């Protein structure tokens, strides 16, 4: 019985026929709790799977966990298992502990016949995890190109969101990957849409530093002037986060280093919060007016003093950022750089 | 687990003997004696013995059976050729279970004459692939030079991939050109289907076969916008196919099972994992860095003058390997499983290996463009394109602008010149400005061949400055679609009727329109039909009947020749089913 | 109405098709069967008359197989043999297990090459597919008449 699954591993016909000839248990559970139909639908042995059905094997057979053996099945991609254990009786529409239907694990993976099949069976398309993650949104995390393409022609509802407003933009974006984009975009989507946060993919593209999904959505004609509800543009992202190439193809494409969020700050003054060199050189190789006040009037060489970085001074210095300016407290370069 | 004989069921005039295989054993045709003490040996007949990917204890083992089911068993192959922005599928035959395959293979692989490497799968694929790329270097011919139109409808139609293994070996048949030498990887499809090694055909789109080792490809353009001279040591080709096989690597140290591409070399061939290109890891295999240069490197763009100094231009950063491509399982569809092969562009993984792999070779703009292009141009038809560009200074300046366009072959080679045109403009208080052109497919200058991709340069001089600005882009040529209507299940031994649609969206009137349908368990060989004329503004509709006498899975091609065009491909499936007792 | 089209025969890719597998050498055994139709019912069969392993052996009326004899023919049997054999159809290395699909592709390529009219396909498709007898069953029979088919299959 620790050797029945044994038996289920190398598909022993006969040692379980004399097995279950002579002991009556069609489902007994290890110190886990899979009884061996669910060994059996992992390592896809059918002719046990057969013997196992004809007598007692319940298919909702759910432990303390909520596995179904049709989870499994569905998780490694077993096809033949999928029809079998249809064939025989399954409650598709299934939770496990975090409520993952059939289709989510169908979805993750990247199984794309299994998912047909289902569908074709009845699961809904539409539907709500733990958190509300719809299938599509977690084949579109994991990349999986031709699963979105089905998902979409038998049906898909393409703005869905969840409890934190994510399109599936939102988590293309966010996991870097442009051959969906492509797909979602060309169907159909909106670069307008918004998270919670505010944000529009394409500051999380500019954040998590992909490129190409920049390019196709601003092919697009998602806007370049955009508000998040701090305050904050795509350029001040690509600034904070240290992204050079970033940087250099939106202010080619047509941008403002002037411009003022809800504190009146510069990328410059974005920049030297942390001090990336060259996005510092190359924005104020452009028109950028580094003689600037922040919301207590602070100096990007106040901003900087706090660093203590010595030669991102001597670039400031070169346009001539004179030390005789001071805050509002009265406070200047000097007197922040003796108190760090 | 060694060889065994058991004798089960026993009749006064008969014995049922059952005899069993190690798992090592090698492979061709073996012949059974029996010999008893007193009599001489007795011959009592021939068989194969092949490789087994059900078995558990054999190397080439597959645990998931739909993966069996879909390549191995399977005969009805997709070939996906174009450019990454539009691809487009070609049905294919492999043909592996035919009666000949096995007994050619096995002719050419005895030509090694070390036999006792034959009981493992890595000797044999390395050898496969080493002869088979020497085969295709001695029996493929250059194309013709001059131009036959009417001999292109026999050129370039493809039926299989077994009349092509039956001339290379013999030469008893039709050759083939070098319009069409992405053929080999099939082949050796075929033959490892044939010997029991799964194996698929892959698709790398914007590969950088050529010169491998340095991570740089320079490509030299004209003043008016095309490429001056032919040909260069590494090029940027516009698609290659290539072999992968699944295997087990006992050799190599443990955690590279799976797949493996199988690499020739101008002959030596070897194999290599995939997850060694992912991870970087050059000296495992002295293939590695070739292959691993040729997914993922960049080039730079040199403008030649008419004093022949060349100079540097400032162009856009065009990517390389992108859009893997093979066909999908237990299905018609395509799958890419580009994930496999490069990291997501822009990750600190990716930067990781980059510069992992840059510091291992250690040892060893006022003004800018951008070009919108559609990814389709219909045939005898036009599009529009458009030019935008930006200007960063206070002072107005002059520019001169170019646009070429030509046809290239699809390994680079230039075919024809087609268009160029030359325009000054003036920009002013640092305004973006943008120019829509039409392209009008009566304004060329040539008719471009059978096969062939247009690639469409721009190329902006600033006056003042020699630094000048350049574009590129890569555009398929679409032809007109051919609708196949025709019930998805049908009965054994029953009529079928099919249609066929076609429109001529062309321009010109089609003369001497020939149709031939053909498919593998449908129809015995190969049937043509005739037609009238075809208006430009009319359409056809056409009607033929067979019936179906093999059940199971198949599918049907048509494939359409006028003057025109040649060689137009369609496919659909159909499930048969065993008639009702 | 949906225009059908006409047959175009082209050998460009006929060499696509040519086998080099040696067959060998076999030796042959012949057996000829003719449309026929017993007494008791109306019933149309095919009938062996003789056989070929080694010299003409025929099938009389009573059931019992004769001597074997050489084989002499008539000037009219090589005439006609040459004229349709001239413009007959040949189909090579058909890949079939059972009667049904050779006689249906056979018909196929009747059609293609305009040898009858489509509307009498099934006419003999009906035909070609009726039981087959052996000399077991003669006596059982009764006898056996000459029966040529007819378009209402009666």
């Amino acid at each position: 019985l620790p050797a029945l699954h044994i038996a289920a591993r190398n598909d022993d016909t006969r040692t379980a026929a004399v097995l279950l000839q002579n002991d009556p248990n069609p489902d007994v559970l290890s110190k886990t709790g899979f009884t061996p139909l669910h060994i059996a639908a992992h390592y896809e042995n059918l002719n046990v799977a057969q013997l196992l059905l004809n007598r007692g094997a319940s298919v909702n057979f759910t432990p303390q966990n909520g596995i179904t053996p049709l989870h499994i099945a569905s998780r490694r991609g077993n096809v033949i298992m999928v029809r079998l254990l249809l064939d025989r009786g399954a409650q598709i529409e299934t939770k496990t502990k975090d409520e993952l239907t059939p289709l989510h694990c169908a979805a993750r993976n990247g199984h794309v016949r299994i998912s047909e099949i289902l569908l074709d069976h009845g699961a809904p398309i539409q539907a709500k995890t733990k958190n509300g993650l719809s299938p599509i949104h977690m084949a579109a995390q994991g990349d999986h190109l031709d699963c979105v393409r089905l998902l979409l022609q038998y049906d898909a509802e393409i703005d869905d969101i969840t409890l934190d407003h994510l399109t599936p933009l939102h988590v293309a974006a966010h996991c870097g990957h442009h051959r969906v984009a492509k797909v979602l975009l060309d169907k159909g989507a909106k670069p307008n849409s918004r998270a919670l946060n505010g944000f529009t993919p394409l500051h999380i593209a500019c954040k998590k530093n992909h490129v190409r999904v920049m390019e196709l959505l601003l092919k697009t004609g998602a806007s370049i002037d955009a508000v998040t509800e701090s305050g904050l543009t795509p350029l001040h992202v690509a600034s904070f986060m240290g992204h050079l190439p970033i940087v250099k193809n939106l202010l080619q494409r047509g941008a403002s280093p002037n411009v003022s969020n809800v504190k009146v700050e510069t990328p410059l003054h974005m920049a030297a919060r942390a001090g990336h060199t060259e996005v510092a050189k190359y924005l104020l190789q452009n028109k950028a007016k580094v003689n600037a006040k922040a919301k207590d009037d602070q100096t990007p060489l106040h901003c900087a003093a706090r660093i203590g970085h010595t030669n991102m001074v001597k670039l400031l210095l070169e346009n001539n950022a004179n030390p005789n300016l001071a805050t509002t407290a009265g406070h200047t370069p000097l007197h922040i750089a003796a108190r760090e | 687990k060694w060889w065994s004989a058991v004798v089960e069921e026993r009749d006064a005039q008969s014995w049922t003997i059952s005899v069993t295989t190690p798992a090592d054993a090698v492979i061709g045709h073996y012949s059974l004696l029996l010999q008893v003490s007193g009599r001489k040996q007795l011959l009592l007949g021939q068989f194969t013995l092949l490789f087994n990917p059900w078995n558990r204890e054999d190397a080439v083992f597959l645990k998931n059976e739909a993966q069996r089911m879909e390549y191995l068993l399977n005969q009805n192959g997709l070939i996906y050729l174009g450019t990454a922005d539009c691809i487009q599928a070609e049905s294919w035959d492999f043909g592996q279970f035919e009666g000949d395959v096995i007994d050619l293979s096995l002719r050419l692989l005895s030509k090694d004459k070390q036999v006792e490497k034959w009981s493992q799968p890595v000797h044999v694929a390395r050898v496969l692939g080493a002869l088979l790329h020497f085969l295709k270097e001695q029996r493929v011919l250059p194309t013709p030079q001059t131009q036959a139109t009417q001999e292109g409808a026999l050129l370039n139609k493809r039926r299989g991939s077994v009349p092509i293994l039956r001339q290379w070996l013999t030469g008893r048949g039709r050759p083939v050109y070098d319009g069409q030498a992405w053929v080999l990887a099939a082949v050796a499809c075929t033959v490892l289907r044939c010997l029991g090694i799964p194996a698929r055909v892959v698709t790398t789109f914007a590969s950088a076969q050529g010169t491998g080792g340095r991570l740089l490809i320079d490509e030299y353009y004209n003043e008016e916008g095309l490429q001056n001279g032919e040909g260069q040591r590494g090029r940027i080709w516009i698609f290659q196919t290539s072999t992968e096989c699944w295997m087990t690597r006992p050799a190599l140290p443990q955690g590279y099972d799976g797949w493996q591409i199988l690499h020739p070399s101008a002959g030596s061939c070897d194999l290599v994992p995939v997850r060694a290109v992912k991870e970087g890891t050059l000296g495992l295999t002295p293939a590695v860095s070739d292959l691993f240069a040729a997914i993922n490197a960049s080039c730079v763009v040199w403008k030649c003058c008419e004093d022949g100094t060349l100079e540097l231009t400032d162009s856009n950063t065009k990517y390389v390997g992108n859009n893997i491509s093979t066909k999908g399982v237990g299905s018609d569809r395509c799958e890419d499983i580009t994930q496999n092969y490069k990291y997501p562009e822009g990750s600190l993984q990716e930067k990781e290996v980059l510069e992992r792999v840059e510091k291992e070779k250690m040892e060893r703009s006022p003004l800018y463009l951008l070009l919108k292009a559609p990814s389709s141009l219909p045939l005898r038809g036009d599009a529009q394109i458009s030019v935008t560009l930006v200007n960063h200074s206070e002072q107005e300046k002059a520019v001169q602008l170019a646009i070429g366009v030509q046809a290239v072959h699809y390994n680079g080679v230039l075919a024809a010149k087609l268009w160029r045109k030359k325009l000054h403009l003036t920009l002013s208080a640092n305004l973006e400005k943008i120019i829509t052109i039409g392209l009008f497919f009566s304004n060329f200058e040539r008719n471009p061949p059978e096969n062939t991709f247009l690639r469409l340069t721009a190329m902006a001089t600033h006056s003042e400055s020699n630094l000048s600005c350049f574009a590129q882009e890569d555009i398929a040529i679409c032809r007109p679609h051919l609708a196949i209507k025709m019930p998805e299940k049908a009965e054994q031994y029953q009529p079928l009727t099919a249609s066929v649609s076609l429109q001529n969206s062309l321009d010109a009137p089609m003369e001497d329109c020939v149709i031939s349908i053909l498919g593998r368990g449908l129809i015995h060989r190969e049937r043509s039909y005739r037609f009238r004329s075809v208006w430009p503004e009319n359409t056809m509709c056409a009607k033929f009947q067979f019936t179906p006498t093999h059940v199971g899975l198949q599918r049907l091609t048509v494939e359409v020749d006028c003057n025109m065009f040649q060689n137009l491909t369609n496919y659909k499936s159909v499930t048969v089913v065993a008639p009702e007792l | 109405q949906m225009e059908e089209p006409a047959a175009h025969d082209t050998e460009a890719t006929a060499t696509d098709y040519h086998t080099t597998s040696h067959p060998g050498t076999h030796k042959v055994y012949v057996e000829l069967q003719e449309l026929v139709m017993d007494e008791k019912n109306q019933e149309l069969r095919w009938m062996e008359a003789a056989r070929w392993v080694q010299l003409e052996e025929n099938l009389g009326e009573n059931g019992a197989w004769g001597r074997p004899h050489l084989s002499h023919l008539t000037f009219w049997s090589l005439l006609e043999l040459r004229r349709v054999f001239t413009k007959g159809t040949v189909l090579l290395d058909l890949q079939e297990t059972s009667l049904a699909g050779v006689a249906n592709q056979l018909l196929d390529r009747f059609i293609f090459e305009d040898q009858i009219r489509p509307q009498d396909r099934e006419e003999l498709l009906r035909a070609l597919l009726l039981k087959h007898s052996h000399a077991g069953e003669l006596e059982a029979l009764g006898g056996v008449k000459p029966a040529v088919l007819t378009r209402s299959g009666d």
